[PDB]
């Protein structure tokens, strides 16, 4: 869980 | 070296267009979209500049007085500054740093109206700068929907498919002003930049460069933006600045641009080179992989401490507190 909670990522993009 | 134009037409540009700065870099390989290398690159996720795959080929005769004549009567979202130097920020984020006074105004116009804008600006001598950042939505012409529909799909769908990627989110549509500066930042998702009207010049970094570009905090509106002023660098407050090393190229019309995700990305539009004009192409990244394999990607690196960062803000309750908290852990016991 851990290691793959902190491993996600957003979409942020740009403005 | 400036790439000569077909049919004798001598230098599309010169060097003397180009700002310049304090570090070095080497090029971006400009290749052939069925060049194997082209393919190792983006698999690799590492930029690459494909030459020949009419991605938007199309949006090749588009111009103002063309889009102005066929882009709908929809929204378009238009920044305005005072410099070259567009710094955007996320206004949800606005809240929690009120000693942040803005840099760009965004402003809601109808094309035609941001068309007048530039002519008036242009008549008027004036300084000002505009730049047109709009996705691409329902409301655009019956014209604009053909040529969207023109573009090559059968090629960028096998990209998205081969590289496991998510769905395409997006298509950002970029009216620039000559001069215009988009600072160093980089995104979370992969970018194909499809040049189409006019040179930019892109100058990208890798990831395992953010201890050298020092980016804003996650709850700042700036976030994801290289916090160092790269026409005058702060190296006392940024030291590794000084080793940074960019990758860079100038695409034209017809030049796709692989920007991959969470690379950093610093891009200009060439001085006295008229108006710019590109479309990218957004795509979620593949999902975290079921196992992980250790050493870390940099990119993976970026990944936790930007949730390292979120996950304290929420925590205690305060994104202010964030910072203290952090430099409490490390003082004297991680330095
Ligand atoms: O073209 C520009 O000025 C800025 N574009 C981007 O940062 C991007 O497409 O991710
Ligand atoms: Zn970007």
């Amino acid at each position: 869980e851990v290691v793959k909670l902190l491993l996600e990522h957003g979409a942020d993009v740009x403005a | 070296e400036p790439r000569e134009e077909a049919g004798a037409l001598g230098p599309a540009w010169d060097e003397s267009q180009l700002r310049s700065y304090s570090f070095p870099t080497r090029p971006i390989p400009r290749l052939s979209q069925s060049d194997p290398r082209a393919e190792e690159l983006i698999e690799n996720e590492e930029p690459v500049v494909l030459t020949d795959t009419n991605l938007v080929y199309p949006a090749l005769k588009w111009d103002l007085e063309y889009l102005q004549e066929n882009i709908g009567n929809g929204d378009f979202s238009v920044y305005s500054a005072s410099t070259h130097k567009f710094l955007y920020y996320d206004e949800k984020k606005m809240a929690n740093f009120q000693n942040f006074k803005p840099r760009s105004n965004r402003e809601e116009m109808k094309f035609h109206e941001f068309v007048e804008k530039l002519q008036d600006i242009q008549q008027r001598g004036g300084e000002e700068r505009l730049y047109l950042q709009q996705t691409l939505n329902d409301t655009v012409g019956r014209k604009i929907v053909m040529d969207f529909l023109g573009f090559n799909w059968n090629w960028i769908n096998k990209q998205q498919g081969k590289r496991g990627w998510g769905q395409l989110t997006s298509n950002l549509l970029l009216i620039g002003m000559e001069g215009n500066v988009t600072p160093a930042h980089y995104d979370e998702q992969q970018n194909f930049f499809a040049q189409i009207k006019g040179y930019k010049r892109c100058i990208l970094f890798p990831p395992d460069q953010f201890e050298c570009l020092y980016p804003y905090p996650v709850h700042h509106p700036c976030d994801r933006q290289s916090q160092v002023d790269f026409d005058n660098p702060d190296y006392e407050r940024f030291p590794n600045f000084q080793n940074v090393v960019g990758y860079e190229t100038v695409v034209g019309p017809g030049d796709v641009l692989y920007i991959p995700m969470y690379w950093w990305h610093h891009i200009e539009s060439l001085l006295n080179g008229g108006i710019t004009i590109t479309v990218n192409f957004w795509y979620k990244g593949a999902p975290t992989p079921k196992r992980i394999e250790y050493p870390l990607k940099a990119h993976q690196k970026v990944a936790i401490m930007r949730n390292i960062e979120k996950m304290l803000g929420e925590a205690l309750g305060n994104p202010q507190e964030v910072g203290p908290l952090l430099n409490t852990m490390i003082k004297g016991r991680y330095n």
